[PDB]
Protein backbone atom coordinates (compact mmCIF):
# COMPACT_ATOMS: atom_id res chain seq x y z
CA UNK A 1 0.00 0.00 0.00
CA UNK A 2 3.18 2.71 1.49
CA UNK A 3 5.96 0.34 -0.98
CA UNK A 4 9.27 0.90 0.71
CA UNK A 5 12.24 0.68 -1.23
CA UNK A 6 15.41 0.18 0.63
CA UNK A 7 19.00 0.52 -0.77
CA UNK A 8 21.71 -0.72 -1.51
CA UNK A 9 20.41 -4.16 -1.22
CA UNK A 10 24.37 -4.92 -0.26
CA UNK A 11 27.00 -3.32 1.57
CA UNK A 12 30.31 -4.46 2.76
CA UNK A 13 32.05 -2.42 4.83
CA UNK A 14 35.37 -2.19 7.38
CA UNK A 15 35.10 -2.11 11.50
CA UNK A 16 35.95 1.54 11.86
CA UNK A 17 33.80 3.00 8.73
CA UNK A 18 30.90 5.13 8.26
CA UNK A 19 28.39 4.10 6.28
CA UNK A 20 24.41 5.55 5.26
CA UNK A 21 21.42 3.13 4.23
CA UNK A 22 18.26 4.78 2.38
CA UNK A 23 15.05 3.83 2.27
CA UNK A 24 12.27 5.86 -0.03
CA UNK A 25 8.11 5.26 0.18
CA UNK A 26 6.33 5.79 -2.49
CA UNK A 27 4.29 8.36 -0.75
CA UNK A 28 5.25 10.82 2.17
CA UNK A 29 4.80 8.48 5.60
CA UNK A 30 5.39 12.05 7.59
CA UNK A 31 8.28 11.17 10.13
CA UNK A 32 7.08 7.63 10.48
CA UNK A 33 10.13 5.61 9.71
CA UNK A 34 11.50 2.61 12.03
CA UNK A 35 14.65 0.77 11.43
CA UNK A 36 15.62 -3.13 12.60
CA UNK A 37 18.06 -5.20 12.72
CA UNK A 38 18.26 -8.87 11.82
CA UNK A 39 20.65 -11.53 12.82
CA UNK A 40 20.57 -15.55 12.48
CA UNK A 41 19.49 -17.09 15.80
CA UNK A 42 18.31 -14.12 17.25
CA UNK A 43 15.41 -12.05 17.61
CA UNK A 44 14.47 -8.83 15.71
CA UNK A 45 15.68 -5.49 17.24
CA UNK A 46 14.13 -2.01 17.07
CA UNK A 47 17.13 0.55 16.42
CA UNK A 48 14.95 3.75 15.65
CA UNK A 49 11.27 5.03 15.69
CA UNK A 50 9.42 8.29 14.32
CA UNK A 51 12.75 8.76 11.64
CA UNK A 52 14.85 9.48 14.03
CA UNK A 53 14.25 8.49 17.61
CA UNK A 54 16.81 6.14 19.08
CA UNK A 55 15.28 2.95 20.74
CA UNK A 56 16.43 2.72 24.42
CA UNK A 57 19.51 0.83 24.76
CA UNK A 58 20.35 1.64 20.81
CA UNK A 59 24.25 2.89 20.81
CA UNK A 60 24.89 6.28 19.84
CA UNK A 61 26.48 5.89 16.83
CA UNK A 62 23.30 5.04 15.02
CA UNK A 63 21.33 7.89 13.54
CA UNK A 64 18.02 8.54 11.42
CA UNK A 65 16.94 11.51 9.38
CA UNK A 66 14.89 12.35 6.99
CA UNK A 67 10.71 13.14 6.80
CA UNK A 68 8.15 12.49 3.56
CA UNK A 69 9.51 9.94 1.46
CA UNK A 70 12.84 9.94 1.78
CA UNK A 71 14.79 8.60 5.15
CA UNK A 72 18.41 7.49 6.20
CA UNK A 73 20.03 5.45 8.73
CA UNK A 74 24.01 6.44 9.45
CA UNK A 75 25.82 4.49 12.05
CA UNK A 76 29.31 5.69 12.49
CA UNK A 77 32.20 3.68 12.98
CA UNK A 78 31.23 0.12 13.09
CA UNK A 79 31.60 -1.99 15.53
CA UNK A 80 31.92 -6.40 14.54
CA UNK A 81 28.05 -6.61 15.94
CA UNK A 82 26.66 -3.98 13.79
CA UNK A 83 26.95 -6.14 10.70
CA UNK A 84 23.54 -7.84 10.18
CA UNK A 85 20.85 -7.20 7.63
CA UNK A 86 18.37 -3.85 8.57
CA UNK A 87 14.96 -3.31 7.24
CA UNK A 88 13.21 -0.24 7.44
CA UNK A 89 9.00 0.05 8.22
CA UNK A 90 6.41 2.87 7.77
CA UNK A 91 4.58 3.31 10.76
CA UNK A 92 2.36 5.93 9.83
CA UNK A 93 -0.64 3.85 8.34
CA UNK A 94 -2.24 0.51 8.25
CA UNK A 95 -1.41 -1.96 6.50
CA UNK A 96 2.63 -1.17 8.11
CA UNK A 97 4.86 -2.37 5.20
CA UNK A 98 8.67 -2.70 5.32
CA UNK A 99 11.49 -2.72 3.14
CA UNK A 100 12.58 -5.72 1.43
CA UNK A 101 16.22 -5.03 3.59
CA UNK A 102 20.17 -3.99 3.39
CA UNK A 103 22.69 -6.80 3.87
CA UNK A 104 25.80 -5.02 5.92
CA UNK A 105 28.62 -6.99 5.32
CA UNK A 106 32.03 -7.47 7.15
CA UNK A 107 35.02 -6.61 5.09
CA UNK A 108 37.71 -9.26 5.57
CA UNK A 109 40.64 -9.77 3.72
CA UNK A 110 40.61 -11.49 0.33
CA UNK A 111 40.66 -15.67 0.76
CA UNK A 112 40.46 -18.75 -1.38
CA UNK A 113 38.30 -21.53 -1.35
CA UNK A 114 39.52 -25.03 -0.08
CA UNK A 115 37.68 -27.26 -2.47
CA UNK A 116 36.76 -30.97 -1.60
CA UNK A 117 35.34 -33.35 -4.33
CA UNK A 118 32.72 -36.14 -3.78
CA UNK A 119 31.86 -39.37 -5.71
CA UNK A 120 28.57 -41.06 -5.71
CA UNK A 121 28.36 -42.92 -2.25
CA UNK A 122 27.61 -46.83 -2.86
CA UNK A 123 24.64 -46.33 -0.87
CA UNK A 124 23.09 -43.32 -3.28
CA UNK A 125 24.21 -45.66 -6.17
CA UNK A 126 22.42 -48.38 -4.94
CA UNK A 127 19.09 -46.52 -4.78
CA UNK A 128 19.46 -45.70 -8.72
CA UNK A 129 20.87 -41.93 -8.36
CA UNK A 130 24.61 -40.74 -8.85
CA UNK A 131 25.45 -37.17 -6.91
CA UNK A 132 28.77 -35.26 -7.27
CA UNK A 133 29.31 -33.01 -4.71
CA UNK A 134 32.02 -30.40 -4.44
CA UNK A 135 32.49 -28.14 -0.90
CA UNK A 136 33.77 -24.65 -1.48
CA UNK A 137 34.67 -23.71 1.94
CA UNK A 138 36.15 -20.46 3.85
CA UNK A 139 36.14 -17.90 1.04
CA UNK A 140 35.93 -14.47 0.55
CA UNK A 141 34.54 -12.26 -1.04
CA UNK A 142 30.88 -14.81 -1.71
CA UNK A 143 31.07 -14.40 -5.31
CA UNK A 144 32.70 -17.37 -7.44
CA UNK A 145 31.99 -19.41 -10.19
CA UNK A 146 32.28 -23.17 -9.92
CA UNK A 147 32.04 -25.34 -13.12
CA UNK A 148 31.04 -28.74 -13.76
CA UNK A 149 33.28 -30.74 -16.34
CA UNK A 150 32.28 -34.46 -17.38
CA UNK A 151 35.57 -36.14 -19.43
CA UNK A 152 36.39 -32.41 -20.29
CA UNK A 153 33.05 -31.03 -21.29
CA UNK A 154 31.13 -28.69 -19.51
CA UNK A 155 28.51 -29.74 -17.98
CA UNK A 156 25.26 -27.26 -17.60
CA UNK A 157 21.90 -28.74 -16.08
CA UNK A 158 21.62 -30.45 -13.13
CA UNK A 159 23.71 -28.16 -10.72
CA UNK A 160 22.92 -26.92 -7.47
CA UNK A 161 24.64 -24.46 -5.44
CA UNK A 162 24.14 -23.31 -2.03
CA UNK A 163 25.78 -20.88 0.27
CA UNK A 164 26.35 -20.33 3.97
CA UNK A 165 25.55 -16.95 5.86
CA UNK A 166 29.09 -15.23 6.16
CA UNK A 167 30.22 -16.36 9.41
CA UNK A 168 30.70 -14.58 12.68
CA UNK A 169 33.94 -15.64 13.53
CA UNK A 170 36.26 -15.53 10.11
CA UNK A 171 33.67 -13.36 8.19
CA UNK A 172 34.32 -16.35 5.45
CA UNK A 173 31.65 -17.99 3.33
CA UNK A 174 31.39 -21.55 2.19
CA UNK A 175 29.21 -23.37 -0.63
CA UNK A 176 28.17 -26.25 -2.01
CA UNK A 177 28.26 -27.71 -5.49
CA UNK A 178 25.92 -30.70 -6.66
CA UNK A 179 25.33 -32.15 -9.91
CA UNK A 180 22.96 -34.44 -9.78
CA UNK A 181 22.48 -37.48 -12.39
CA UNK A 182 21.06 -40.87 -12.88
CA UNK A 183 23.15 -44.01 -12.64
CA UNK A 184 23.15 -44.75 -15.66
CA UNK A 185 24.12 -41.43 -17.06
CA UNK A 186 26.57 -41.57 -14.08
CA UNK A 187 28.59 -44.21 -15.44
CA UNK A 188 28.75 -43.09 -19.48
CA UNK A 189 31.63 -41.26 -18.16
CA UNK A 190 34.84 -41.52 -16.83
CA UNK A 191 35.92 -38.07 -15.30
CA UNK A 192 34.34 -35.13 -13.37
CA UNK A 193 35.52 -32.06 -12.48
CA UNK A 194 34.48 -29.16 -10.22
CA UNK A 195 36.27 -25.80 -11.50
CA UNK A 196 36.22 -23.13 -9.07
CA UNK A 197 37.18 -19.44 -10.09
CA UNK A 198 37.40 -16.54 -7.47
CA UNK A 199 38.94 -13.21 -7.80
CA UNK A 200 42.05 -14.22 -5.63
CA UNK A 201 43.86 -15.99 -8.39
CA UNK A 202 42.89 -16.05 -12.47
CA UNK A 203 43.93 -19.56 -12.36
CA UNK A 204 40.79 -21.73 -11.34
CA UNK A 205 41.02 -24.74 -8.28
CA UNK A 206 40.08 -28.01 -9.78
CA UNK A 207 39.28 -30.86 -7.96
CA UNK A 208 38.79 -34.58 -10.35
CA UNK A 209 38.45 -37.91 -9.85
CA UNK A 210 38.15 -40.81 -12.64
CA UNK A 211 35.30 -43.35 -12.19
CA UNK A 212 37.49 -45.40 -13.22
CA UNK A 213 40.84 -44.95 -11.42
CA UNK A 214 38.62 -46.72 -8.91
CA UNK B 1 13.39 -10.12 30.70
CA UNK B 2 10.51 -10.03 28.15
CA UNK B 3 10.24 -13.46 26.03
CA UNK B 4 7.50 -13.92 23.54
CA UNK B 5 7.56 -17.60 22.12
CA UNK B 6 5.94 -18.74 18.97
CA UNK B 7 4.30 -22.14 18.43
CA UNK B 8 1.53 -24.38 16.61
CA UNK B 9 4.04 -24.20 13.17
CA UNK B 10 3.68 -27.14 10.91
CA UNK B 11 2.71 -28.85 7.91
CA UNK B 12 -0.93 -28.55 6.14
CA UNK B 13 -2.62 -29.14 2.85
CA UNK B 14 -4.66 -26.22 0.77
CA UNK B 15 -7.25 -25.42 2.18
CA UNK B 16 -6.51 -26.59 5.64
CA UNK B 17 -6.30 -24.78 8.91
CA UNK B 18 -3.70 -24.40 11.67
CA UNK B 19 -3.91 -22.02 14.93
CA UNK B 20 -0.42 -20.40 16.17
CA UNK B 21 -0.10 -18.97 19.75
CA UNK B 22 2.55 -16.73 21.05
CA UNK B 23 3.23 -16.95 25.07
CA UNK B 24 4.21 -13.87 26.01
CA UNK B 25 6.05 -13.06 29.35
CA UNK B 26 8.04 -10.01 30.87
CA UNK B 27 5.79 -7.42 30.93
CA UNK B 28 1.90 -6.09 31.48
CA UNK B 29 0.20 -8.00 28.32
CA UNK B 30 -2.81 -6.10 28.63
CA UNK B 31 -1.07 -2.76 27.70
CA UNK B 32 0.75 -3.40 24.65
CA UNK B 33 -0.26 -3.89 21.21
CA UNK B 34 0.46 -7.56 19.94
CA UNK B 35 1.41 -8.85 16.27
CA UNK B 36 1.69 -11.05 13.75
CA UNK B 37 4.44 -10.64 10.75
CA UNK B 38 5.43 -13.23 8.32
CA UNK B 39 8.60 -13.30 6.33
CA UNK B 40 7.83 -15.87 3.08
CA UNK B 41 11.19 -17.26 1.93
CA UNK B 42 13.14 -14.79 0.05
CA UNK B 43 10.90 -11.88 0.61
CA UNK B 44 10.16 -8.81 2.82
CA UNK B 45 8.57 -8.76 6.46
CA UNK B 46 4.63 -8.67 5.76
CA UNK B 47 2.82 -7.21 8.52
CA UNK B 48 -0.68 -9.34 8.94
CA UNK B 49 -2.47 -8.35 11.83
CA UNK B 50 -2.69 -6.43 15.00
CA UNK B 51 -4.55 -6.50 18.48
CA UNK B 52 -4.67 -3.42 20.44
CA UNK B 53 -4.34 -3.19 24.15
CA UNK B 54 -7.08 -2.94 27.07
CA UNK B 55 -6.98 0.91 27.01
CA UNK B 56 -8.53 0.50 23.20
CA UNK B 57 -11.08 -2.66 23.77
CA UNK B 58 -8.37 -5.25 22.19
CA UNK B 59 -9.97 -3.68 18.59
CA UNK B 60 -8.33 -5.35 15.60
CA UNK B 61 -6.76 -4.48 12.15
CA UNK B 62 -6.21 -6.84 9.19
CA UNK B 63 -3.89 -7.12 6.10
CA UNK B 64 -5.85 -7.06 2.95
CA UNK B 65 -4.56 -10.64 2.09
CA UNK B 66 -5.63 -12.52 5.19
CA UNK B 67 -8.55 -10.39 5.88
CA UNK B 68 -11.50 -13.06 6.56
CA UNK B 69 -9.19 -16.12 6.88
CA UNK B 70 -7.40 -15.06 9.95
CA UNK B 71 -8.30 -13.76 13.15
CA UNK B 72 -5.95 -12.87 15.53
CA UNK B 73 -7.07 -12.91 19.31
CA UNK B 74 -5.48 -12.89 23.10
CA UNK B 75 -5.95 -14.71 26.10
CA UNK B 76 -5.24 -12.02 28.48
CA UNK B 77 -5.10 -13.88 31.62
CA UNK B 78 -2.86 -16.24 30.38
CA UNK B 79 -0.63 -13.43 28.55
CA UNK B 80 -1.28 -15.82 25.43
CA UNK B 81 -1.71 -14.04 21.67
CA UNK B 82 -3.66 -16.52 18.85
CA UNK B 83 -3.53 -16.51 14.94
CA UNK B 84 -6.39 -18.36 14.04
CA UNK B 85 -5.71 -18.94 10.09
CA UNK B 86 -8.44 -21.26 8.03
CA UNK B 87 -8.26 -21.66 4.42
CA UNK B 88 -4.81 -21.50 3.94
CA UNK B 89 -2.90 -21.32 0.77
CA UNK B 90 0.27 -22.45 -0.29
CA UNK B 91 1.83 -18.70 -0.55
CA UNK B 92 0.55 -18.56 2.83
CA UNK B 93 4.03 -20.57 4.09
CA UNK B 94 6.63 -18.33 5.85
CA UNK B 95 7.89 -18.02 9.59
CA UNK B 96 5.52 -16.37 11.49
CA UNK B 97 6.51 -13.92 14.38
CA UNK B 98 4.52 -12.30 17.27
CA UNK B 99 5.63 -9.04 18.31
CA UNK B 100 4.99 -6.38 20.77
CA UNK B 101 5.18 -2.10 20.38
CA UNK B 102 7.83 -0.28 22.17
CA UNK B 103 5.16 1.47 23.87
CA UNK B 104 5.89 5.16 22.78
CA UNK B 105 5.26 4.79 19.25
CA UNK B 106 2.27 1.03 18.95
CA UNK B 107 2.78 0.62 15.35
CA UNK B 108 6.51 -0.17 15.71
CA UNK B 109 7.66 -3.76 17.16
CA UNK B 110 10.51 -3.58 20.29
CA UNK B 111 9.98 -7.70 20.76
CA UNK B 112 9.52 -10.38 18.21
CA UNK B 113 9.97 -14.09 18.73
CA UNK B 114 12.02 -16.39 17.10
CA UNK B 115 8.97 -17.57 15.25
CA UNK B 116 7.51 -20.49 14.12
CA UNK B 117 7.40 -22.12 10.42
CA UNK B 118 4.00 -22.75 8.26
CA UNK B 119 4.33 -24.98 5.29
CA UNK B 120 1.31 -25.42 3.53
CA UNK B 121 1.81 -27.97 0.37
CA UNK B 122 0.08 -31.02 -1.40
CA UNK B 123 3.83 -32.86 -0.36
CA UNK B 124 4.07 -35.23 2.32
CA UNK B 125 6.07 -35.64 5.03
CA UNK B 126 8.98 -38.09 4.10
CA UNK B 127 12.24 -39.04 5.86
CA UNK B 128 15.62 -38.11 4.35
CA UNK B 129 17.81 -40.78 2.62
CA UNK B 130 21.12 -39.95 4.19
CA UNK B 131 24.71 -40.09 2.31
CA UNK B 132 28.41 -40.60 3.20
CA UNK B 133 30.74 -38.08 1.70
CA UNK B 134 34.15 -39.70 1.98
CA UNK B 135 37.15 -38.85 0.23
CA UNK B 136 38.26 -41.67 -2.88
CA UNK B 137 41.07 -43.09 -4.10
CA UNK B 138 45.33 -36.57 1.07
CA UNK B 139 47.01 -33.95 3.69
CA UNK B 140 46.77 -32.65 7.16
CA UNK B 141 43.49 -31.82 7.35
CA UNK B 142 40.35 -33.70 5.85
CA UNK B 143 36.85 -32.72 4.78
CA UNK B 144 33.75 -35.16 5.17
CA UNK B 145 30.24 -34.77 5.00
CA UNK B 146 26.96 -36.35 4.97
CA UNK B 147 24.14 -35.38 1.58
CA UNK B 148 20.48 -35.26 2.85
CA UNK B 149 17.91 -35.50 0.07
CA UNK B 150 14.46 -36.64 0.04
CA UNK B 151 13.05 -35.07 3.02
CA UNK B 152 9.57 -33.03 3.52
CA UNK B 153 8.90 -30.46 5.49
CA UNK B 154 11.82 -29.06 6.62
CA UNK B 155 13.88 -28.89 8.83
CA UNK B 156 16.84 -31.35 9.51
CA UNK B 157 19.32 -31.26 12.11
CA UNK B 158 22.85 -32.67 11.55
CA UNK B 159 24.79 -33.41 15.00
CA UNK B 160 28.77 -34.50 13.99
CA UNK B 161 30.31 -36.68 16.97
CA UNK B 162 27.51 -35.50 19.74
CA UNK B 163 28.55 -31.82 18.94
CA UNK B 164 32.14 -32.10 19.45
CA UNK B 165 33.56 -30.83 16.05
CA UNK B 166 30.61 -28.19 15.46
CA UNK B 167 33.24 -25.59 15.57
CA UNK B 168 34.55 -26.44 11.56
CA UNK B 169 30.71 -27.91 10.78
CA UNK B 170 29.03 -25.70 7.45
CA UNK B 171 25.62 -26.71 7.02
CA UNK B 172 24.07 -25.84 4.00
CA UNK B 173 20.67 -24.57 3.52
CA UNK B 174 17.83 -26.90 1.86
CA UNK B 175 17.20 -26.35 -1.40
CA UNK B 176 14.02 -27.51 -3.22
CA UNK B 177 14.23 -30.40 -5.62
CA UNK B 178 11.47 -32.97 -7.32
CA UNK B 179 9.04 -31.53 -4.83
CA UNK B 180 11.60 -32.41 -1.79
CA UNK B 181 14.60 -31.02 0.12
CA UNK B 182 18.45 -31.84 -0.16
CA UNK B 183 20.67 -30.46 2.46
CA UNK B 184 24.41 -31.26 3.30
CA UNK B 185 26.75 -30.54 6.09
CA UNK B 186 30.53 -30.41 6.16
CA UNK B 187 33.17 -31.24 8.96
CA UNK B 188 36.79 -30.58 8.75
CA UNK B 189 38.97 -32.22 11.21
CA UNK B 190 42.63 -33.41 11.30
CA UNK B 191 43.89 -36.41 9.27
CA UNK B 192 45.84 -37.42 12.46
CA UNK B 193 41.77 -38.18 13.93
CA UNK B 194 39.85 -39.52 10.97
CA UNK B 195 39.99 -42.71 10.04
CA UNK B 196 42.01 -43.16 13.06
CA UNK B 197 38.74 -42.35 15.02
CA UNK B 198 35.07 -42.67 14.28
CA UNK B 199 33.75 -39.61 12.46
CA UNK B 200 29.59 -40.07 12.49
CA UNK B 201 26.97 -37.77 11.29
CA UNK B 202 23.30 -37.94 13.41
CA UNK B 203 20.39 -36.58 10.97
CA UNK B 204 17.51 -35.97 13.01
CA UNK B 205 13.77 -35.24 11.33
CA UNK B 206 11.50 -34.91 13.77
CA UNK B 207 8.49 -34.17 11.16
CA UNK B 208 8.91 -37.91 10.35
CA UNK B 209 10.65 -39.25 13.90
CA UNK B 210 13.06 -40.38 11.64
CA UNK B 211 17.03 -40.42 13.53
CA UNK B 212 19.47 -41.79 11.16
CA UNK B 213 23.22 -41.94 12.35
CA UNK B 214 25.81 -43.02 9.63
CA UNK B 215 29.79 -43.47 10.34
CA UNK B 216 31.61 -42.57 7.70
CA UNK B 217 34.16 -44.91 6.39
CA UNK B 218 37.88 -44.41 4.63
CA UNK B 219 38.24 -45.40 1.03
CA UNK B 220 37.96 -49.07 1.38
CA UNK B 221 37.07 -52.41 -0.80
CA UNK B 222 34.07 -53.50 -2.84
CA UNK B 223 34.10 -56.14 -0.94
CA UNK B 224 34.16 -56.92 2.50
NA1 LIG C 1 35.49 -21.81 -12.90
NA1 LIG D 1 2.42 -20.11 -3.79
ZN1 LIG E 1 32.45 -39.17 -21.96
Amino acid sequence: DVQITQSPSYLAASPGETITINCRASKSIRKFLAWYREKPGKTNKLLIYSGSTLQSGTPSRFSGSGSGTDFTLTISRLEPEDFAMYYCQQHNDYPLTFGAGTKLELKRADAAPTVSIFPPSSEQLTSGGASVVCFLNNFYPKDINVKWKIDGSERQNGVLNSWTDQDSKDSTYSMSSTLTLTKDEYERHNSYTCEATHKTSTSPIVKSFNRNEC
Amino acid sequence: EVNLVESGGGLEQSGGSLSLSCAASGFTFTDYYMSWVRQPPGKALEWLALIRNKAKGYTTEYSASVKGRFTISRDNSQSILYLQMNALRAEDSAIYYCARDNGAARATFAYWGQGTLVTVSAAKTTPPSVYPLAPGCTGSSVTLGCLVKGYFPESVTVTWNSGSLSSSVHTFPALLQSGLYTMSSSVTVPSSTWPSQTVTCSVAHPASSTTVDKKLEPSGPIST
